[PDB]
């Protein structure tokens, strides 16, 4: 039992290496994405 | 009565790790949901970061 | 609700390639083929609300077909998989391996590879118990184990190994499963239990390849390099049955076979190569 | 008798190597919980400021819009003993922090599927604009 | 398929910043590089690990000049995948270094003691592997996660006995103690013998028989009473019965038997400086 | 704090939707839902804060009701689960049903059929204990086992078709409660000892020993731990009591099995229709 626990915790570090990466990635597109709302609420006024 | 007590012990364990196979299980197939979700919302905010640099040149 | 069929007539109307002097005039097709997607997962939605899984994979597929034309390769990989969920749970085993090797393909091309290779091994699950193409079963478990040993997931490939050690001994092939119980013996080494089984399992693959000594030496070398298999009732057996063999005594084996039995049941796979064993015996005999 | 003892000292020494087995499984697995349950940390993190900015989005976008044998028998039980006691705690430990991350997995999604949601919103509100 | 190649030198040519008058007229220069990073991704995808590892490099090198630090650590554990995967060590190690770097200054331990790994047992730079295991059990234990920070320690007390630094190796196995409990005592003793501070090591057996009950009885205690024992008699032989027999009943790992070596020199080099 | 009914005032003016002339020069009316529901959420708040819980709850529906109108339709789901909190806590178990449901089409329209099979589960588990709606908790924990059947979570599943059995059974759905239990049965050690009696029980109040005496031999061919098991020479002396027509033999059984093994209310039931059974057989032979 253990040592299936060992295997699947294993698998899942996986799946936690891809949603770190993805949802990183997503924060910094985020915070280029407010800062054009803020240069295009700028020129709009 | 030492032996009998150790037998007792390592049931227990086994209940307990039998039970923490199931909870795993759980946890993989929530990992492989947010996985999915996870790339959908990368996608989502670099499409976000498109429009409004897109919108900031067109209001320039 | 919408009905899934008018849905699906409107995806269709939109997914036509724009031909040519509209060419000229029309932007790119990908907005087409994106707004017929999005229908066909609508139409999908809804069969599947109705229970209708083999139409509601239908209708993933061709939303997946439209977004490959789009280029939005990773949304048709997840749709392949959308339909491929539809299609196993409809019991409609074909669709959903064709289903699994598009989103294979798809998430190897995107350099997903642990991606594709959970599905890999699903895809080999369908192959062994639903449509008993065991030959395809064992190229999608080997595949998925190397994909898995890139990824350093020991674990995963060593399932995977298993399984298709497993069926490449029940299909005759005894030497290359031999092989693969050594890969998964080394993977495990200084990491027991299945160690245990992996050199019983290497040495009835041998013992069946009419090999007994090279069974004798995987004997010798578990004994040395693990422990636990030295003192051992699977170390004891696999001797017994290496005896058993080199004196031809098919009846001492088959008592071995009772009493180990007697103590850890044989599951069906240990069964049927202990019977292919005998009966190499038997046929020297009657020879 | 003699074989009788032989074969209970073969038994405990697999058994007590067993023991110090499922050990190193959970103090592996414990490890890598840790170091996932941590990588969950740094998500969440993100989440949070993610969660931030899209309220600073959805304001920004709508005024764009507006604008011997014995002995050994004995010490090899010993040893199994205590192995036994660890194994119990640590998959006591290790379901504790399963359930823990079960939750904290599952807030991981729904924030994840809310920002997804309004991402996609003010994308479709910027392209009108 | 696209060629990767034909991306990589898009990307190239993409990855230029704007010089000169043109940057008067040229936007942020951080798209240009977050495209060539994009290219450079997709090369990598289609990449022959170690092709792949040094196109993610080039990748994680643009989003650092766009200012997207937390993908280019991203991207360098993606290389350092690649060439862990392709057996090429030293690649591995830089690409780690980068992203331990980057995760940091804003996981580098998981990352660092993952750098120790490679330093120990692909490089054999057991200095560098020590110092990673170190720094990374101090960052865990900054997070109050005991047991990741005492992996490090035992890593780092191991590979420090060996190196011969017994007395820094017996003072991590304190720290360890302080937070296998059992073992850890023995090897704070064996440590002080190999430092011939017998004195040290009979107050470690003390401490240890005092403070745990478990190891009062056991038989690391009794064995290194023994070897306690032994080495103040100068008795080289008694010591190696002794190893013997524990090795009968508890088999010595090749750490112990090292460091057991060493006591055992040091007795016969006594032995031999007063004839 | 501000007022929650001025909130809810505030809330129910900027949900109107634009009718009219007014609409040609007004947005989309979802912004202002989404406002609408906003409002509402901070009402509920600040009555969860005063534990007056089901102000709360009627203020997270009329939030979820805004968002659907938004077409927020995953916050809607998630605002009706806050909703049910809140009238659960507050003993409202009306209002907690009708949430749960709402909360569930939505999952279930999204694709998150293991969610919704969770509240779903949830549902039937007030309807059997607040309610006593037996009928319907039947149906709920029929169609959530059904969805973790579909997710291949067996574990959940068979929590729910556990639950299905035993009050299939005790409604004298004694045929239907059989088959679930022989789903049970394929689908799984100590349970299926209790699978395998339960099973037989329901058989034994069918009147059907013969299907009782297959299930008996089927368990004591295919587990060896029911083959030994008290459960199976239990259910083997309750067959034979059965067929000897022998209700105070069974009844000793009954006694026999229970100073080892406590009945559950569950068997005790069970066993008592059977009981009666064999008295009416009885009485119609005299």
């Amino acid at each position: 039992l253990f040592n299936d626990m060992e295997e699947l915790v294993i698998e899942q570090q996986e799946n936690v290496d891809v949603i770190d990466k993805n949802v990183e990635d997503a924060q910094l597109d985020v915070e280029q994405g407010v800062g054009h709302t803020d240069k295009a609420v700028k020129s709009a006024r | 009565s030492r032996t009998a007590e150790l037998q007792a012990e390592i049931d227990d364990t086994v209940g307990i790790m039998r039970d923490n196979i199931n909870k795993v299980a759980e946890r993989g197939e929530r990992l492989t949901s947010i996985e999915d979700k996870a790339d959908n919302l990368a996608v989502s905010a670099q499409g976000f970061k498109r429009g409004a640099n897109r919108v900031r040149k067109a209001m320039w | 609700m919408s009905d899934p069929v008018e849905l699906l007539k409107r995806a269709e109307k939109k997914g036509v390639p724009s031909s040519g002097f509209m060419k000229l005039f029309s932007g790119s097709d990908s907005y087409k083929f994106e707004e017929a997607a999005d229908l066909c997962v609508q139409a999908a939605t809804i069969y599947r609300l109705r229970k209708e899984l083999n139409l509601a994979g239908d209708s993933f597929l061709k939303a997946a077909d439209y977004q490959k034309k789009a280029g939005n390769e990773d949304e048709a990989g997840n749709t392949y998989v959308e339909a491929y969920k539809c299609f196993k749970s409809g019991g409609n085993s074909v669709n959903a391996v064709d289903s699994l090797e598009n989103a294979i393909q798809i998430f190897t091309h995107r350099g997903q590879f642990r991606r594709g290779a959970n599905f890999k091994f699903e895809l080999g699950e369908i192959l062994e118990n639903d449509l008993h193409d065991y030959a395809k079963a064992i190229d999608c478990y080997e595949l998925a184990g190397e994909w898995y040993a890139q990824d350093q997931s020991v674990a995963l490939s060593n399932k995977c190994f298993i399984k298709c050690a497993d069926l490449k001994a029940l299909d005759g092939q005894y030497i290359e499963a031999s092989d693969i119980y050594s890969k998964l013996i080394k993977s495990s080494m200084g990491n027991q239990w299945s160690l245990k089984d992996y050199f019983l399992k290497k040495g009835l693959c041998q013992l069946a390849a009419t090999d007994a000594v090279a069974a004798a030496r995987t004997l010798q070398e578990g004994q040395s390099e693990d422990p636990n298999f030295a003192d051992s009732r699977e170390s004891n057996f696999l001797k017994s049955l290496i005896d058993a063999v080199n004196e031809g005594d098919s009846e001492q084996l088959s008592e071995h076979c009772k009493e180990f039995d007697n103590f850890m049941r044989l599951d069906k796979w240990k069964i049927t190569i202990l019977n292919k064993i005998k009966e190499s015996i038997q046929q020297q005999e009657d020879d | 008798i003699k074989f009788t003892k032989q074969s209970s000292v073969a038994s405990t020494r697999n058994t007590l190597k067993m023991a110090q087995d499922a050990e190193r499984a959970g103090m592996n697995t414990l490890g890598m919980l840790g170091h996932q349950s941590e990588q969950l940390n740094n998500v969440e993190g993100n989440l949070d400021l993610m969660k931030v900015q899209n309220k600073v989005a959805d304001e920004k976008v709508a005024e764009l819009k507006k604008l011997e044998m014995e002995l050994e028998i004995d010490r090899n039980l010993d040893q199994i003993q205590q192995v036994s006691n660890r194994l119990k705690k640590m998959a006591l430990t290790t379901g504790k922090e399963l359930d823990s991350q079960q939750k904290r997995l599952n807030n991981i999604e729904e924030s994840t599927d809310d920002l997804d949601i309004n991402l996609h919103m003010n994308t479709n509100r910027l392209a009108g604009i």
